[PDB]
């Protein structure tokens, strides 16, 4: 009107996506033997 | 038709400049 007409603008940022992923470890295995003593 | 059409488009860019300068 008195200040001349303004000018529209646009800006947007980069929005990464949210993912839900779940993984597992495991208890390592073990061995259990029995032996006798030789002569 | 063509005559008043080109007149109309001239009038259009006229209005563009006039609204630019307020």
């Amino acid at each position: 009107r008195n200040k001349f007409n303004y000018n529209t603008r646009e800006c947007q940022t980069i929005n990464p996506s949210i993912r839900e992923r779940g993984v597992s470890t495991e208890p390592p295995p073990s061995d259990t033997i029995c032996g006798n003593i030789t002569q | 038709e063509d005559e008043y059409d080109v007149k109309y488009q001239m009038y259009k860019i006229n209005a563009r400049g006039e609204n630019l300068f307020g």
